[PDB]
């Protein structure tokens, strides 16, 4: 009683890949077969399902319209055709026999890693903002930090304010240059890998989420935001 | 099997006098698990002293227990008219409970 | 805090009798319950004892194999089934709560007379 | 059916004051009488109780040993003697008849106020959640200007005495790592911990010593 | 440069205790010495000060009239005498050397805990209700333990005036109370309902348990 | 039913203190009374017990010979006399009525803090060694670190070697001075707050525990040791 | 150049002992002499120090008030009088000559073991609680385990709740009996060596530390606690 999986690998975004799973030890023609995936460092996520040819194949919203599950009962083989791949599809994909009330997912393939990427061995510039949250009162000072994993060339770092339901608004660019119409109580500083946004005296209209942003290369990245409450 | 022997069998006393009752065990009474009971004619026994020296709740201070090992004593400092009854000692140190044969205070 | 006793009376030798003891005012289910008897003109005499489930019930040699102690914790009731009665069983029988180091027999039933005669 | 209160006023700490409550319209000889107080802008708090003779008088520990409840049934009056008063005894004191299952506190006196009697420091934020390596920026804002910049910062770890970090607003104490730094003047002062270590997670207090009545901020927890 | 503290402990209210602090490593004869205390879960708070003599001694109003600070320069010892103690004096007390412009409180004692101390907690909900005339007000009182005999009462208090009984014994409407007030519940959960609010009904409402020797009140619900 | 505690406070090592517990609301003279303590940030620990007259008083092994439990049934009061106090006795002490099968510790005193200390602390220079353990082979290099919390004046820092069951052996003193008879493969270096002991090529006799030691003030301190196995 | 130690041994808590160290091969009258101790499986710890005519003796805070260092230069002997001994004094004690900048502790005694015990090896029933910490939300169930190294006779096991700064509260006794005033959401079960405390639906006031406790013998023991946060 075994499922022998094959396929996967590293592919470009928008590319195509086909996974296969060869069964033995049970009457494959009668069994419902599913695909399950697991993103790196994440939990299990159902992908697709196929049953007898009098039923309908099912897909998760994540893959419906791009992936095709199929089976060839004469070869006891399950297939997953993966088209129009995106970096969000990066995961280990498992084939599994579904037994419902008689065993749930009782037989699993060993899993194959599918990574969808166009990048090299280097990483993008990662921005880490701290703290995640600041609870303050009007009149008080807010000091926000943005630290980069690599030095930001030319100090090409910007700060944005975003209020609920609204688009982000530019506050600071080039690390220290205050945008047009921005009150003087906003000020940025720092260079290289250490940047700071300071709000000298908070007003009630300053309570929002603040993002830092580096534009020193072709791969723009944002910080994850600091919420000022 | 621990035999309890009370003495004297009978005590004839007047109100205001002291009653000294003795219970001797044939063996040492483990943990001093020895109790004293008062029984009036036609009534159920009523606890006076347990753990050799603990006076039960509601029992007047004139009753006091003492002793250890094989020699135990119940003392009634000043007999009241309601104290004239039969008094039993009782060891509960093992799985075979035994009683003294009683001392009648008359 | 009391023990309400019932049963007893006059029955012929070889007869049977059941005593009951209904408790209130304490956690009966956890208490050790004993039966004590007193022959007319005699002293106190231990009869039987019962404890929690998982403990041994005990009987005096004079009643072993004829008397049966039992309890119904749902009804907070203690029982003594007395079979094969003999004139030597004539006595006032008391139910009592056994508190050990915390009060010995600190609660007594009022007692019921069982007389064995023909 | 009335309770007429008297007494109270403004008193020095450690002083003494007596309260009285004169009853009419009911058999005061038998009634259980209680005292209840209420701090300014707070809830009701029972203080003391007295009843018939052959009964115990009761007090709360806040007042036990300093207050005396009493009654003179011949004058239909209830008394409360309050000695060794402290600033936390400031409250409005009410007399009340206790009827238990027949009305609880069904009759109240009108109540009398007993009152026994600088630069406020406000720290922000109240709480900071950070990781090792990150920067902690602490704020201290005074209600008035701190002359000579006599403001200090202390670090306190749980269960231990406070520890001097910075004084004179910017002067770092001997043996304090350089990652601690203070700034500001007048009414706005700041303590910055440049790169946090796990032993730096503690409560931090600012402190002004520029006058007669030294005051502290209420502390910021860095967790 | 040490300060060796001793004393403290658990005492009954109105009792007495003395704290001492023995100095070494500096010219204690010249040093300004302060006492600072910290209640459980509270901030640092100055208590007292002593100087050269020259001795204008200083106290906080919380302690002035009951506490006595003193010093014996021949033994390098600082003292704090605590009389007529109250539950609000419960705190950890620190001795400290004051260096002013040259170190503020640069040396601290280890601190000693003084506790003056020795029930049924009432929790009301919600803390606030904003309503209009004609609307329904529903108040809850949740007890930490069962209130025997349903001995729970409700009082209404308007600003600056004494409380007034609305309901007692959980369900009894007091004399003169309009029928729009109603109480219910048993054990640990009790409710006061004001069916259709009037403009004079906007006030603070307290629940009250009197089923034991330690009477307690809820913390109040403000209906605005 | 209540237990009113009093006593405690701050005491010096070797000192004495008496704790008291006044009972009300139950037949105290019949009840078994215990003392229980709890060290700061630690769990509950039984200390002593006392019962009726005719029973043994009991003590924990840590306090047997130093503490005395007693009772005065005429005042319904329980006492604990604590002699020969040491910093390990620092704890909150509770009196408690023991009901056994009828409630265990069903009534507790409020607890009083007993702190035994001589004034610490403190100004002591803290030495931190790293790593705690090094697993190496003969011929390899062992590099040991000692970090001081404050600057070590005159670089008065020493290194010792200790093998199991033997006294420590001086290796290095004055930070860099190799003691007489110590092989040249041992060498110390560093200054201020950063010191290092290097064993150039390990021999089988070099596997032991190594301690650093500062003697630049009146309060000498040691590191906690690095084991080279 | 020798230091000959003598003394030590096994003593009961609260007892006294005197250690001696006889020097030879150097001018003992000029040397500063220290005592150093080492608890079993622990690091080195300085104890005391003594020097010349102007006797300026120093002690560690742990021993100040209980130990007395002294010297007799006419017999070239160092002494350590140890009073008010506790199990925390159990250690190997070394005498050592202090040479400061000319050798630190360059000469050590061989060490003598001092053990302070009243006969403690352990018949006591050990209770192990698991897990040490539980992070849950209001409304969820908390299941706490208490395991005994030996069978708990009569199921004499109790559970307590403790909030910070407050005395413990009895929750459960006799393994399954709910104490007076405890809400029905608390329940205990188990027998012998396996016991469980269950909080069916957590309330915000139920977040506290919980201890199990066995009282089936004369050495009462507690579990080490489970924190529910």
């Amino acid at each position: 009683v075994q499922l022998v999986e094959s396929g996967g690998g590293l592919v470009q975004p928008g590319g195509s890949l086909r996974l296969s799973c060869a069964a033995s030890g049970f009457t494959f023609r009668n069994s419902a077969m599913h695909w399950v995936r697991q993103a790196p460092g994440k939990g299990l996520e159902w992908v697709s399902s196929i049953w007898y040819s009098g039923s309908n194949t099912y897909y998760a919203d994540s893959v419906k319209g791009r992936f095709t599950i199929s089976r060839d009962n004469s070869k006891n083989t399950l297939y997953l055709q993966m088209n129009s791949l995106t970096a969000e599809d990066t995961a280990v994909y498992y084939c599994a026999r579904f037994a419902g009330g008689w065993g749930a997912y009782d037989v699993w393939g060993q899993g194959t890693l599918v990574t969808v990427s166009s990048g090299g061995g280097g990483s993008d510039i990662v921005l880490t903002q701290s703290p995640a949250t600041l609870s303050l009162s009007p009149g008080e000072r807010a000091t926000l930090s943005c630290r980069a994993s690599q030095s930001v060339s030319s100090n090409y770092l910007a700060w944005y304010q975003q209020k609920p339901g609204q688009a982000p608004r530019l506050l600071i660019y080039d690390s220290s240059s205050r945008a047009t119409g921005v009150p003087a109580r906003f000020s940025g500083s720092g260079s290289g890998t250490d940047f700071t946004l300071t709000i000298s005296s908070l007003e009630p209209e300053d309570f929002a989420v603040y993002y830092c942003h580096q534009y020193s290369d072709i791969s723009p990245t944002f910080g994850q935001g600091t919420k000022v409450e | 099997d621990i035999v309890l022997t009370q003495s004297p069998a009978t005590l004839s006393l007047s109100p205001g006098e002291r009653a000294t009752l003795s219970c001797r065990a044939s063996q040492s009474v483990s943990s001093n698990y020895l109790a004293w009971y008062q029984q009036k004619p036609g009534q159920a026994p009523r606890l006076l002293i347990y753990d050799s020296s603990s006076r039960a709740t509601g029992v007047p201070a004139r009753f006091s227990g003492s002793g250890s090992g094989t020699d135990f004593t119940l003392t009634i400092s000043s007999l009241e008219p309601e104290d004239f009854a039969v008094y039993y000692c009782h060891q509960y140190s093992d799985i075979s409970p035994t009683f003294g044969q009683g001392t009648k205070v008359e | 805090v009391q023990l309400v006793e019932s049963g007893g009376g006059l029955v012929q030798p070889g007869g049977s009798l059941r005593l009951s003891c209904a408790a209130s005012g304490f956690t009966f289910r956890n208490s050790a319950m004993h039966w004590v008897r007193q022959a007319p003109g005699k002293g106190l005499e231990w009869v039987s004892s019962i404890w929690y489930s998982g403990s041994n019930t005990y009987y005096a040699d004079s009643v072993k194999g004829r008397f049966t102690i039992s309890r119904d914790n749902s009804k907070n009731t203690l029982y003594l089934q007395m079979n094969s009665l003999t004139a030597e069983d004539t006595a006032v029988y008391y139910c009592a709560r056994f508190a050990g180091g915390w009060g010995a027999y600190d609660v007594w039933g009022q007692g019921t007379l069982v007389t064995v005669s023909s």
